[PDB]
RNA sequence: GCAGUCAAGCGUUCAUAGCGACAUUGCUUUUUGAUUCUUCGAUGUCGGCUCUUCCUAUCAUACCGAAGCAGAAUUCGGUAA
RNA sequence: CUCUUAAGGUAGCCAAAUGGAUUAACGAGAUUCCCACUGUCCCUAUCUA
RNA sequence: UUCAUCUAGACAGCCGGACGGUGGCCAUGGAAGUCGGAAUCCGCUAAGGAGUGUGUAACAACUCACCGGCCGAAUGAACUA
């Protein structure tokens, strides 16, 4: 699962073609005489005819392995793969190349055969002819699908590795109201950042750590009111990954005059998508607000905007892409909410903590003495500096004299010189160690 | 090699292919079958033999019944077949023997009996961690 | 649909409404995980790709009879046979039965007439092999057979029924029948006491008869004996075949670690009656105590443990420890 | 036929003939190459060979696996008494 | 004060490595790397030393000591004890013993004033411990498990314990040592905590691969950065129950 | 990663500084290397070279032509537009076929002395209910691979081809012994089932049996091919 | 392979008497990667050690060209024994 | 058309201990495996007539 | 060998024009000659396609098809040996 790069690659008939005929055509001998015995002018032939079957069968097999089998992998993949790529025609290619996988091995059975009862060069040439013909125009019908699924393959080794289970949060809304932007704010990600409407048109992925822990956030191309039937295959990302991923929704509202649009028709639209809320602890922000404060907004729109706190449950914030310091609280209020449902849910196996009570409990000594047993530092660490890897005076640090001497497997460091004698002076001497027989260290001592 | 740490020496061979150890570790086998030699030559009638520290592959002729029927890696401890070291001097132990890991590295178990080669400590850091005599 | 040029818009088919949508999307983020949480139950070899451990390659003694110098003599008798027996193991037939081919004489060969022997009779109760003939009946004939040469049972229920088969081809100048089975059900003993003289060789071990033979009887009816067939089924074990005797056991390697089996199928009662026995659980226990008492002691002074296994497989297979399989209840 | 399994060579073809040699005194082919800008000085000697014995050595290798131990090796030993001087030879360099 | 580095390229820092209050000893194989991490964080404060113990790299398994002391194994060759006993001031003794269980970092468990050993260690070794060492003595297993040295970290502000420790052995444990106990991991999930991380009172170093919610309980448990006195896991709950 | 990253970063900085004029240069040496290529590349990368240098230049003339034409300029229902898709036989005198070939002798015996046996080594159709014969009675062996069943069966005029079985050896040229036994040489007269063809004869009946000829060597191959009589 | 369609040329001039390159359709079993439990008569000889040498129609090693070739790993080609 | 499947739950009625040929012993008859043992082999070296 | 262009200026080069209805209709988030589908017309001219390629999310920008300016005498295609 997660992000298939690896199918090997497709080419087209005409080259699928020349690439096997020409192994079988460099690969296996070549001369044979007439004068030679029949069983030899057979065998020549069978084995011209077994080894071009396993080339085209073990050409098929790369792709009937490679490819990611839509059915049964994850109903959220499942739903993107078919709105990319056209389930139906995506099961009907793979389907055509494993009935030509299986009509290339009986002709190849067949001719066989056919081949150990031929009585002359002649007849046994033809049938190996005819059988490597009746392959190349199975394969030469191949022209479509083989044209289809490369595309396919070299399209979905780049989507991104989105992941179902971990802890994500969406940012949807309309065109241009800034949540590509935002994502672009919380996480690192290339991202085009130009005004109008469909500077996107696939989901974007970041990730980004809070509180010691690992988080993805999705960004997407947006949906319009479009009542429900007339949407594209673009509008289908979101509503599918709206729909199929436990995470937290930041719907955005650009409450201002760049892209200013009906609010009477934004809140219609999340009012219409609010059915994929059933789980998601929705957190509405009103963006590009260094133009507008909505404290200034009329009474009626103040109500159109008071229409969507009657929700089971919405927070309302503020935010804008220019003062960008509050906007990390809206990311830390979201992953708030999501660790509450998050936590409540693991708890509510109550067999896990039964289990995990050994790393999350610490044991207390309970004292058993009065003995004092306190912990000792030094005061030549408590006087110590902190070696800044950039100041242009700092400690030396043996690695910059190894790389400078120099080098790693060539520089050649005295282990002496470092060490405390009573005469600094006869530091680089030599101890004897041995005399007639007689180990010298065993005799060596004071007194 | 993957798993090892820096590069290995030469030393006498005296294992190769159908030999039969011990096994030291405690994960519940009694002995080991070699079967092949991660890592060695190729030369026709030449029989792949292992030495100590190095990785084999083994079956489980006897022991707990869970750990049958399937092949293994496992690393050579004990030789038992004389080599020479360094510090000039020759020396063997008394059989050979070997355990059972990882393709990493890892062990099975968690206690090694009996002494262990510096030439196999050395190279397995987990080895090293497991292994409470060394020679 | 996709590509360079692209022709397409919007999906299919415009789903009627959310509302819907997200209680099919609700429903089928269960139904997949619940599918993964059984199979995971079921079987896994990923924590054995982590461990890096795998199986050991099977033995080629486990893939007989397949190996198509043989399925070449079968097609071969089937051929030049004008009826068609198909021998049964009266301990369990349904396993010998190696179906197979019954629907390739179906579709190809529908002028040929195939009937159902059933023998070794001897190895089971009455009312079992009553219960056996019973349930075969409603798919072809089914006869019931026990062959030895001087003291059969059903000799005369079968030489009664080729001469029928005879008269209804009565311008043919002869009819040929031929015997097919797995190795080791009594093709060739039943020739042999049809004709009442040693005729073809029969042995204990599977693989006796390699050739098919020709061999006369009446001046107008043939009998043609080939060797076992093992339909190369994918599936369904690799222990099954060893215990539907198809395997010389002298070449398993670890014959140990079949013996559960064997006291599986048996009975204790059964079992305790033959060796003759002293109590035991956990069949290493089993062996234990039979070398001890046997005398299979290896070079000082523990037991034998694969030299009982052995013999007690040998034992299983040849008749010596009884045992069979229930036939399907009564309706 | 093909040999159907491909194996090295027994032997190396460039010592050959395998055959006795001319003289008790094998004989240089080559020598060090010139400078003109260096003191004068032979290029070899000639000694007399006299067994081998052991050695321990203490190593320094930057990079090894042995940098700051001991190992021990054998040695050859070879007597070399002075050598006088009783003539010199010159050549020439023709086209042959 | 939770660092993360590696020897040439393993994450056992513990076994090429061994770091005491008062000095360190590191390995000698291949570059200035190793010792220039260590030199990165400590200075001039304490001295570090390229050694071998019998011409092996593997310096963490085989010796054992604290601020007071440190001892050898017997297979430790004359130059070698010499070079130590060189580079390191008088205040530390130093001492060859003469055990079969020749491997002391994985027997011994040891910090300024208490030691848990190996059950089957025998007296003349139990009697040098404490006597150069200046310690108490305790023969235990850790959960069953024989070599205490290599599955408990120890420090004078806390332990840490392979996490397959039942709950009443920890208990039990801290007991005995008058400190803190839990039951983690390193280097990504691995139970060996006491050979892939070197620490003391003031400085803990760890493999590259130590995640977040690892090294957070490194630092907690043995109180390295001002200020985490191991109560702040009730902080640090969550992160624990949503990653275990 | 994850999307057009390439084409995102060729519009962000942009393919190189020397890439319009390397591709400009290729392009004119490209019809230099062209000719040296066809004058080099011996030893069957020269044919399969000249093939499509021929195939290529067609293909060109068709467009052209086509171009050009661009720039001055039966009866069926509604449901059926819209939509797509003498008594001399057409091969007398075949070439003849000795006994000495499409019989192969067969020796028997522990030291083979006792021929006697004939193999059939073209194809045969053997009929319904066949039945082989006692290998000791056994003289004229047709074996189980040369039987053929089915054959592909072609109509003069409306276009078409059918998979249809045969029924019958109607007639084999060369001798009768060979009609007898079931011979499928060529120039062979055969009895094909036509039902798949909906024929209906005047009176209402409805033909499900007719005649063709095989028209290849069928030992050259193997598909029996054949052409109705009509 | 067999039965057709096309249409640059050839054929003494020639379409339409005739041939006829390159392109193209008919089908040999089932449009949703489901297992296909064919494995159907070699009448005469393969199969395997010990050891050299040669060819290139190249598996690896050296150097290059092209690919959605980001990195890693690959795929198709050129020189080269 | 004068016509054909009875049998029931781990051993059955009957028949002079037995229900046999799945036959002991013997073998310069043929054959498969196990333990022991080895220069058969990895991979060869040395000695005496 | 057969057909063409040409001092009312050829072939190769530079420079200028390359227009108006009009962003022609249907499509759809966006399609202005250049992702696609059906026509392919009208006006003004020396000439200028409801457009041969590069390019943009859509435009813009460059380009040839076709005209003219500078220069000044031969040039092109097909075919056979
Ligand atoms: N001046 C200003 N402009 C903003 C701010 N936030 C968003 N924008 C506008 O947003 C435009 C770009 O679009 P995005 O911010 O990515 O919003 P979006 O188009 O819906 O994002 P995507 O649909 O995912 O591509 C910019 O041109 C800005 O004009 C803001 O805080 N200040
Ligand atoms: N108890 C019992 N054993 C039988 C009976 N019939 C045969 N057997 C045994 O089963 C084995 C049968 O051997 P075969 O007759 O050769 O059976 P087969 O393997 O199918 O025959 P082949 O074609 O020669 O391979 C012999 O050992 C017989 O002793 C029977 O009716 N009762
Ligand atoms: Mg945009
Ligand atoms: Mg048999």
């Amino acid at each position: 699962q997660l992000s298939w790069k690896d199918i090997p690659t497709v080419a087209p008939a005409n080259d699928l073609l020349d690439i096997v005929l020409n192994r079988t055509q460099r690969k296996t001998p070549t001369v044979i005489r007439p004068g030679f015995k029949i069983t030899r002018i057979r065998a020549f032939y069978m084995r011209k005819v077994k080894y071009t079957g396993e080339g085209f069968v073990e050409k098929f097999e790369d792709i009937l392995k490679g490819f990611p089998n839509i059915n049964d992998v994850h109903p959220f993949h499942r739903d993107l793969m078919d709105t990319l790529y056209e389930k139906n025609h995506y099961k009907i290619s793979l389907a055509a190349i494993s009935r030509a996988k299986s009509l290339v091995e009986q002709v190849a059975r067949d001719y066989v055969r056919l081949l150990k009862f031929g009585q002359s060069l002649f007849q046994c040439k033809q049938l190996k002819r005819a059988a490597l013909g009746r392959m190349a125009t199975i394969v030469k019908k191949l022209r479509d699908p083989l044209a289809y699924l490369e595309q396919v393959r070299q399209h979905i080794g780049r989507l991104p590795s989105i992941d179902p289970n971990t802890r994500t949060l969406l940012i949807c809304g309309y065109p241009n109201v800034g949540k590509s932007s935002f994502l672009r704010c919380i996480t690192k990600s290339d991202v085009d950042v130009q005004p109008y409407a469909f500077t996107t048109k696939s989901l974007y992925v970041g990730h980004f750590d809070y509180k010691y822990l690992r988080f993805q956030a999705i960004d997407t191309p947006g949906i319009l009111d479009r009542p429900t039937e007339e949407m594209n295959n673009i509008e289908m990302q979101s509503i599918y990954a709206i729909a199929h991923l436990r995470s937290c929704v930041l719907y955005f509202m650009d409450l201002s005059e760049q892209c200013g649009f009906t609010i009477e028709a934004q809140v219609k639209l999340f009012h219409s998508i609010k059915p994929l809320f059933a789980n998601k602890s929705v957190m509405v922000v009103i963006n590009k607000t260094d133009i507008i404060r909505p404290e200034d907004l009329d009474e009626e729109r103040a109500q159109l905007l008071e229409s969507v706190k009657e929700v089971p449950g919405v927070e309302i914030m503020t935010s804008s892409c220019q003062l960008e310091e509050n906007v990390m609280e809206v990311r830390n209020k979201a992953c708030e909410k999501l660790l509450a449902s998050r936590i409540e849910n693991k708890l509510k196996s109550q067999s896990r903590i039964n289990n995990v009570l050994n790393k999350i409990h610490v044991a207390q000594p309970q004292a058993r003495d009065d003995v004092k047993r306190t912990p000792f530092i030094p005061e030549s660490v408590k006087n110590l500096k902190k070696y800044d890897p950039e100041d242009p005076n700092r400690r030396k640090l043996a690695r910059d004299i190894e790389a400078e001497n120099g080098g790693a497997g060539v520089f050649n460091v005295n282990l002496k010189d470092k060490y405390l004698l009573e005469d600094d002076e006869w530091k680089n001497d030599i101890m004897p160690e041995i005399l007639d027989g007689k180990n010298v260290y065993d005799f060596l001592d004071p007194e | 090699g993957n798993g090892a740490q820096g590069t290995k020496f030469r030393i006498s061979l005296g294992l190769p292919v159908g030999a039969i150890m011990n096994c030291a570790d405690n994960s519940g086998a009694r002995n080991l079958y070699i079967i092949a030699v991660k890592g060695s030559g190729s030369r026709l009638n030449r029989l792949p033999a292992a030495s100590l520290g190095d990785m084999v592959m083994a079956t489980v002729k006897k022991g707990k019944p869970e750990l049958r029927k399937k092949v293994m890696p496992a690393i050579v401890v004990r030789q038992a077949k004389s080599w020479r070291r360094r510090d000039g001097v020759f020396l063997y132990f008394e059989d050979n023997a070997g355990v059972i890991a990882n393709p990493k590295g890892e062990m099975k178990g968690s206690a090694i009996t009996g002494p262990v080669g510096k030439e196999c400590a050395d190279l397995w850091p987990r080895v090293a961690s497991n292994s409470g005599v060394v020679v | 649909a996709f590509g360079p040029k692209a022709q397409r818009k919007r999906p299919r088919l415009a789903a009627s409404n959310l509302e819907d949508l997200v209680k099919a999307t609700n429903e089928d983020i269960t139904k997949y995980e619940e599918k993964q949480v059984l199979d995971a139950t079921l079987g896994g070899n990923q924590e054995d790709k982590e461990n890096g451990w795998t199986s050991a390659a099977k033995e080629a003694i486990f893939s007989k009879g397949q190996s198509k110098r043989i399925w070449n003599e079968l097609y071969k008798v089937i051929d030049s046979s004008d009826v068609v027996i198909h021998v049964l193991d009266a301990r369990d037939p349904l396993g010998t039965r190696c179906k197979s081919v019954e629907e390739y004489m179906k579709k190809e060969t529908p002028h040929k007439h195939l009937i159902y022997v059933l023998n070794k009779c001897d190895l089971v109760p009455t009312w079992v092999a009553a219960a056996w003939v019973k349930h075969l009946s409603k798919e072809r004939p089914t006869l019931a057979f026990h062959a030895s040469i001087t003291n059969s049972f059903g000799k005369g229920s079968l030489i009664q029924l080729l001469r029928q088969f005879s008269q209804l081809h009565t311008d043919r100048k002869q009819i040929s029948v031929g015997f097919i089975g797995y190795p080791n059900t009594g093709k060739s003993s039943i020739i042999n006491t049809l004709r009442k003289k040693k005729v073809c060789q029969v042995a204990p071990i599977p693989g006796e008869t390699k050739v098919w033979q020709y061999i006369t009887l009446m001046k107008r009816i043939f009998l043609i004996d080939c060797p076992g067939i093992v339909p190369p089924s994918s599936k369904d074990s690799e222990e099954d075949i060893l215990f539907r005797g198809v395997v010389r056991v002298e070449h398993v390697t670890h014959p140990e670690q079949y013996i559960p089996g064997v006291l599986k199928r048996c009975q204790v009662k059964h079992l305790e009656r033959t060796y003759e026995i002293s109590g035991w659980k956990d069949a290493t226990e089993f062996i234990e105590i039979l070398a001890r008492k046997q005398g299979r002691l290896l070079k000082g002074g523990e037991p034998d443990e694969s030299g009982v296994s052995k013999q007690i497989l040998n034992d299983f297979n040849r008749g010596k420890i009884p045992w069979f399989v229930l036939p399907p209840e009564k309706e | 036929s093909h040999r159907k399994y491909e194996a090295p060579r027994h032997g190396h073809l460039g010592f050959l003939p395998r055959k006795r040699a001319a003289s008790i005194r094998a004989r240089v082919k080559a020598f060090p190459k010139d400078d003109r800008s260096k003191p004068v000085a032979l290029t070899s000697f000639l000694g007399y060979k006299a067994g081998m014995t052991t050695i321990v050595r203490d190593l320094d290798r930057p990079g090894s696996k042995f940098h700051k131990r001991e190992v021990v090796e054998a040695v050859t030993v070879v007597d070399t008494p002075p050598v006088v001087v009783v003539g010199v030879v010159g050549y020439v360099e023709t086209p042959r | 004060m939770a660092t993360r580095t590696q020897f040439e390229n393993s994450n056992e820092i513990g076994v090429f490595s061994k770091l005491t209050n008062t000095y360190c000893l590191v390995a000698v194989g291949g570059s200035e790397n190793f010792y220039s991490a260590f030199e990165a964080e400590l200075g001039d404060a304490i001295p570090i030393v390229h050694t071998t113990i019998a011409g092996t790299r593997i310096i963490g398994r085989m010796t054992a000591g604290n601020r007071r002391g440190l001892l050898v194994p017997t297979q430790t060759t004359d130059q070698e004890l010499q070079h130590l006993r060189n580079s390191l001031p008088d205040s530390v003794k130093i001492q060859r013993v003469e055990e079969r269980l020749s491997a002391l970092g994985n027997v011994i468990c040891c910090n300024d004033y208490v030691a848990l050993v190996h059950p089957d260690i025998d007296r003349e070794t139990e009697e040098l411990i404490s006597d150069v060492l200046g310690v108490e003595v305790f023969r235990q297993t850790i959960s069953g498990n024989i070599l205490v040295g290599s599955y408990c970290s120890l420090s004078n502000q806390g332990g840490l314990v392979h996490p397959q420790t039942s709950v009443q052995d920890q208990e039990e444990l801290s007991s005995l040592l008058q400190v803190p106990l839990v039951a983690g991991t390193v280097n990504r999930g691995s139970s060996v905590v006491g050979a892939g991380m070197v620490v003391n009172d003031y400085l803990a170093v760890t493999g590259l691969d130590t995640t977040a919610p690892e090294l957070s309980v490194i630092e907690s448990i043995f109180r390295l950065q001002d200020a985490q006195p191991e109560s702040i896991s009730g902080n640090l709950r969550d992160t624990l129950i949503e990653t275990y | 990663p994850q999307n057009d990253y390439i084409e995102r970063h060729i519009k962000q900085h942009g393919k190189r500084l020397d890439h319009e004029e390397r591709k400009r240069k290729r392009e004119a040496r490209e019809s230099h290397k062209i000719s040296e290529r066809a004058q080099k590349l011996t030893g069957w990368k020269g044919k399969q070279f000249a093939k499509k240098r021929y195939a290529e230049k067609v293909s060109m003339r068709k467009k052209i032509k086509a171009h050009e034409q661009s720039k001055v300029k039966d009866a069926l229902p509604t449901y059926l537009l819209d939509r797509e898709q003498k008594f001399s036989v057409p091969l007398p005198k075949v070439r003849g076929i000795s006994e000495e070939e499409m019989f192969k002798v067969i020796k028997t015996g522990k030291s083979r002395s006792k021929s006697w046996k004939r193999m059939i080594t073209k194809h045969t159709f053997v009929g319904e209910g066949f039945t082989r014969r006692p290998v000791k009675m056994e003289r004229i062996i047709r074996p189980s691979a040369l039987r053929q069943k089915k054959a592909n069966v072609t109509h003069p005029e409306l276009g078409v081809t059918v998979f249809l079985p045969i029924l019958a050896v109607k007639k084999n040229p060369q001798s009768p012994m060979y009609t007898q036994l079931g011979v499928l040489t060529k120039g062979t007269i055969i009895e094909v089932n036509v039902s798949e063809l909906g024929m209906v004869t005047a009176g209402g009946k409805v033909v499900w049996g007719k005649y063709a000829q095989v028209t290849n060597e069928p030992d050259r191959d193997g598909c029996v091919n054949a052409v109705l009589l009509v």
